[PDB]
């Protein structure tokens, strides 16, 4: 295929619409295998969840997980 | 104000030095791998400009969304929270106070995180710190009413929380008013973004000398 | 205590698994080995370049040329091997300053998180910090930031103060929380409500000022002892 | 490298002052800190301490 971006003309990738966490940064917000084909999509910032603000309602946790990252 | 990234400029070595010539290149091949060596250095910092903006902004997991109704205990956030008319209000003034072309071998790769994405991260960072306070940085974002949050930050610096409530209405006015003077001090006084302008001035002045040297 | 010890013991277990299984887990240390060895490689490859002389091996140009003419070619190598060695040095002086910026950051993360519990947000792992464990590595250091992360949140109804006998009551260390029917205070980071006695609230002024308070009853523990 | 020193300083001022209330003296504005607000900019970031 042939697909046009803001970074340039990208041939070989099949443009899609649903967003993903992006693999191979291409530029101008567009990244790039998934089921035997190369897909070039828009980056996703992640799952969009806006939390339920009130003027009088708090939310307090009831359990925790002590976890070990590395660095 | 802090700069966080410079323009991901890149330069093709052989096309700068030779510029589409066969006689010149076969000479440039005798200088070993100078061409390969510089080209790697320049894309080493171009790929790093993407790690700078990915660290300052991409600190949050999910993109929080600010609520429709805005009842923030009297605190008026109209200036910072985004306006769908176009990006926020103050941000819009910032994008007007700066004065940000390729010839031969030179180029400007575009930044990976587009500006309307960078403007989006800074909205979640705004909608988490308005609604949730500290916690959207520590784990599951717990919501807490703003007028109560500022009480829990007054309890930070060593002021018992009663002070806020007992002065809530005035405190909200000072804060709302202080935010107002910002855009005024920003709009009126030019040379307010001295720091960001240099990193544009220097880095573009330096490119200019690179081309003048072709003559 | 017993469960907490299990989570911690279990969390440590997944580390070596995530480390052993997933290759490219030490991306950071591997570059500083890759780059710094790749850069050396180019330094030697440059010994095989002409720079314009008749030959890149100093022996031959020396073997088959008279000294007056030879040094005119030897000069074209020296002028090149120098510029290519002085390029290598510069890139190291720059690369070493990038490591002295990390060596200083690790000198801090050890003094601020191994030798104490750091209050800086997001300095030592995502979440509230508990402790950290150094681990040597080939040319670096690996920290195991043991952090506390809340979960399983539930919504409640909040109220900034409690107007009792006309006076307001503000929580000493807690948030005024109600399960709809009964009001409580609780530590702000772990659900554990309690009955609003007087020794966990402090009072100030009548209850006309601060907006949002509710009418409630703060029981005094002294009264059941007077009778 | 002068910018990676600032990009790292902004990566801290956001983690230490936007995502929390910092106790460091004079790190986030003159005075005792209450909060801070990121704002994008052409090539930088602007905090409203
Ligand atoms: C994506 O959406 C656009 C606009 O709705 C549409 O024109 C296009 O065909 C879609 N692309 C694919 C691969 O479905």
């Amino acid at each position: 295929n042939v697909f046009q971006t803001r970074a340039g003309c990208l041939i070989g990738a099949e443009h899609v619409n649903n967003s993903y966490e992006c693999d191979i940064p291409i530029g101008a917000g567009i990244c790039a295998v998934a089921s035997q084909s190369i897909i070039a999509y828009t980056m996703s910032l992640g799952a969009e969840n806006s939390v339920a603000y009130s003027n009088n309602s708090i939310a307090i946790p009831t359990n925790f997980t002590i976890s070990v990252t590395t660095e | 104000i802090l700069p966080v990234s410079m323009t991901k400029t890149s330069v093709d070595c052989t096309m700068y030095i030779c510029g589409d010539s066969t006689e010149c290149s076969n000479l440039l091949l005798q200088y070993g791998s100078f061409c390969t060596q510089l080209n790697r250095a320049l894309t080493g910092i171009a790929v790093e400009q993407d790690k700078n903006t990915q660290e300052v902004f991409a600190q949050v997991k999910q993109i929080y969304k600010t609520p429709p109704i805005k009842d923030f205990g009297g605190f008026n956030f109209s200036q910072i929270l985004p306006d769908p008319s176009k990006r926020s209000f103050i941000e819009d003034l910032l994008f007007n106070k700066v004065t940000l072309q390729k010839f031969n071998g030179l180029t400007v790769l575009p930044p990976l995180l587009t500006d309307e994405m960078i403007a989006q991260y800074t909205s979640a960072l705004l909608a988490g710190t308005i609604t949730s306070g500290w916690t959207f940085g520590a784990g599951a974002a717990l919501q807490i009413p703003f007028a109560m949050q500022m009480a829990y930050r007054f309890n930070g610096i060593g002021v018992t929380q009663n002070v806020l409530y007992e002065n809530q209405k005035l405190i909200a006015n000072q804060f709302n008013s202080a935010i107002g003077k910002i855009q005024d001090s920003l709009s009126s006084t030019a040379s307010a973004l001295g720091k960001l302008q240099d990193v544009v001035n220097q880095n573009a002045q330096a490119l200019n000398t690179l081309v003048k040297q072709l003559s | 205590q017993k469960l907490i010890a299990n989570q911690f013991n279990s969390a440590i277990g997944k580390i070596q698994d995530s480390l052993s299984s997933t290759a490219s887990a030490l991306g950071k240390l591997q570059d500083v080995v890759n780059q710094n060895a790749q850069a050396l490689n180019t330094l030697v490859k440059q010994l095989s370049s002409n720079f314009g002389a008749i030959s890149s091996v100093l022996n031959d140009i020396l073997s088959r040329l008279d000294p007056p003419e030879a040094e005119v070619q030897i000069d074209r190598l020296i002028t090149g091997r120098l510029q290519s060695l002085q390029t290598y040095v510069t890139q190291q002086l720059i690369r070493a300053a990038e490591i002295r910026a990390s060596a200083n950051l690790a000198a801090t993360k050890m003094s601020e998180c191994v030798l104490g519990q750091s209050k800086r947000v997001d300095f030592c792992g995502k979440g509230y910090h508990l402790m950290s464990f150094p681990q040597s590595a080939p040319h670096g250091v690996v920290f195991l930031h043991v952090t506390y992360v809340p979960a399983q949140e539930k919504n409640f109804t909040t109220a900034p103060a409690i107007c009792h006998d006309g006076k307001a009551h503000f929580p000493r260390e807690g948030v005024f929380v109600s399960n709809g029917t009964h009001w409580f205070v609780t530590q702000r980071n772990f659900y554990e409500p309690q009955i609003i006695t007087t020794d966990n609230t402090f009072v100030s002024g009548n209850c006309d000022v601060v907006i949002g308070i509710v009418n409630n009853t703060v029981y005094d523990p002294l009264q059941p002892e007077l009778d």
